């Protein structure tokens, strides 16, 4: 849904993750682009907090 | 911001386009 779309970005933005699992090829490219765009996002904020 | 905060926007209509016209359960496969 659109809550359930919503809270994956949301929800991978924050480190803790949705239930949300996408299964489709074309939905774990946005969902996998998303992770590593997120994980780059902290690492540079938590280390640029120090 | 001018382009992207409104292509965000345009996603948003369409997301809400596919959201009320379009429910989640009966038979809907390949649906927009
Ligand atoms: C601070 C927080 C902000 C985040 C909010 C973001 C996402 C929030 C929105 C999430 C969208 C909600 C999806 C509902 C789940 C689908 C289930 C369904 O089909 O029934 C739905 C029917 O009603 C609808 O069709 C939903 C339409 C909601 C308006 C569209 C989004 C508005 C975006 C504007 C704001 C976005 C801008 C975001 C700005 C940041 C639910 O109805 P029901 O009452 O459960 O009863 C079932 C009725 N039924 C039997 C006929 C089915
Ligand atoms: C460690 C934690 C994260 C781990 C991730 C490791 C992954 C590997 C990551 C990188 C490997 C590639 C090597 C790059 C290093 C050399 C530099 C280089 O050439 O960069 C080049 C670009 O290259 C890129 O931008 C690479 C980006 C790939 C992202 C992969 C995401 C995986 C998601 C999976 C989704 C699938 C889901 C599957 C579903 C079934 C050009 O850069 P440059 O020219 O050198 O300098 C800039 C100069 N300039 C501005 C003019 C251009």
């Amino acid at each position: 849904t659109l809550l359930n779309s919503f809270w994956f970005g949301v929800g991978a933005l924050m480190q803790q993750g949705s239930e949300l699992m996408p299964k489709a090829l074309s939905t774990r490219i946005v969902g996998g682009i998303w992770w590593f765009f997120t994980l780059i996002i902290i690492s540079s904020y938590t280390a640029n907090l120090a | 911001i001018g382009v992207t905060s409104g292509i965000v926007l345009v996603l948003l209509i369409i997301s809400i386009l596919v959201q009320v016209k379009q429910p989640r359960k009966k038979v809907m496969a390949c649906k927009t």
